[PDB]
């Protein structure tokens, strides 16, 4: 609302930059932590079996 | 492909106003840009 299309456009720009920075640093660690849990759930299974 | 030559004054200030989203009366209501504008921009001195 406070920025008119120019400046609103590259911060937003700058702004969305750092929020898929964000998002993908989540996603990628959340995956290693992922293969992690399936590491542990494919030994879980292991240990059911 | 083809070309375009849009044509018409405006003051000494807000010339700036010739720009993709740049804000003022002329481009509010007159004549905006498109965001995703490609082209020249040629504001050759008329005072005369």
């Amino acid at each position: 609302s406070r920025l008119d299309p120019p400046e609103a456009e590259v911060q937003i720009d700058r702004l969305i930059t750092g929020r898929l920075q964000s998002l993908q640093t989540y996603v990628t660690q959340q995956l290693i932590r992922a293969a992690e849990i399936r590491a542990s759930a494919n030994l879980a299974a292991t240990k059911m079996s | 492909t083809n070309v375009y030559a849009d044509s018409f004054v405006i003051r000494g200030d807000e010339v700036r106003q010739i720009a993709p989203g740049q804000t003022g009366k002329i481009a509010d209501y007159n004549y905006k840009l498109p965001d995703d504008f490609t082209g020249c921009v040629i504001a050759w001195n008329s005072n005369n």
